[PDB]
């Protein structure tokens, strides 16, 4: 399909808690269970935190928790710090041409 | 936990099905009234 | 310490072919997939199409049709990515990725979680 | 507002004819 939907920008406040959506098709998102997201440190490489929507691998804080429901994927960020402060894509599994989609991020300024 | 999504994906991975392969399955099935028929297969009709 | 690396920086103009790799270390080269993702400038990561260590076998996007053929060494653990025909926004970040099981028989976990990744490898075309 | 049906609603139950039988 096409690129997923994310917030162009969000900010917030160190330990408050910011949300960021990514929408997409129901042939992106809301037919399969496979969203994954991801971050960008400045000219450094991916890192991942999310994927089986709500599940984690071993060593993220439990700060980062995902949600799914809809069209509409969600990642939480509990305590945020300026620890926190990255770009953020999601990424999920297509039933079309492709395979593999990706928002098109959100950077997550801490203020 | 204990909330599942009851949907799963298959993947049948390129060569790597013995029994794990996708069989396109097409079913057949036959019903008849005793109506008037209307799928019946070539049979030429002669006279009475 | 399971670590991909590919090669450094290109410099291609239009029409050319470029020759990327990627040698893998930390684990068993004939169990995981190798998947391709790149980083067109301003829009977000996409990826190609993969390649088997075990087999070799071969798939990738229908946009990207004749102008890809993606190898491999398993005698180096070395896999390497071909793209011809280059145009302008073919510059790109290109990525080597890891997939998040091992090929197994009769399985079940999907093969498409990218998780083990390489350092990037910018491509620039004019 | 409610009326008796005394005995319809009685329909061919299939499309095969029969003659002078109580089926």
């Amino acid at each position: 399909q096409s690129a997923l939907t994310q917030p162009a920008s969000v900010s917030g406040s160190p330990g408050q808690s910011i949300t960021i959506s990514c929408t997409g098709t129901s042939s992106d998102v809301g037919g399969y269970k496979y969203v994954s997201w991801y971050q960008r440190h400045p000219g450094k490489a991916p890192k991942l935190m999310i994927y089986d929507v709500s599940n984690r691998p071993s060593g993220v804080s439990n700060r980062f928790s995902g949600s799914k429901s809809g069209n509409t994927a969600s990642l939480t960020i509990s305590g945020l710090q300026a620890e926190d402060e990255a770009d953020y894509y999601c990424s999920s599994y297509t039933s079309s041409s492709t395979s593999v989609v990706f928002g098109g991020g959100t950077q997550l300024t801490v203020l | 936990f204990n909330c599942y999504f009851p949907l799963q994906s298959y993947g049948f991975q390129p060569t790597n099905g013995v029994g794990y392969q996708p069989y396109r399955v097409v079913v057949l099935s036959f019903e008849l009234l005793h109506a008037p028929a209307t799928v019946c297969g070539p049979k030429k009709s002669t006279n009475l | 310490q399971v670590q991909l690396v590919q090669s450094g920086a290109e410099v291609k103009k239009p029409g050319a072919s470029v020759k990327v790799s990627c040698k893998a270390s930390g684990y068993t080269f004939t169990s995981y997939y190798m998947h391709w993702v790149r980083q067109a400038p301003g829009q977000g990561l996409e990826w190609m199409g993969i390649i088997n260590p075990s087999g070799g076998s071969t798939s990738y996007a229908q946009k990207l049709q004749g102008r890809v053929t993606m190898t491999r060494d398993t005698s180096t653990s070395t896999v390497y990515m071909e793209l011809s025909s280059l145009r302008s926004e073919d510059t790109a970040v290109y990525y080597c990725a890891r997939a998040n099981h091992e090929t197994t028989m009769d399985t079940y976990y999907y093969y498409y979680y990218m998780d083990v990744w390489g350092k990037g490898t910018t491509v620039t075309v004019s | 507002a409610y009326t008796n049906s005394f005995t319809r609603g009685v329909y061919y139950p299939d499309k095969v004819f029969r003659s002078s039988v109580l089926h």
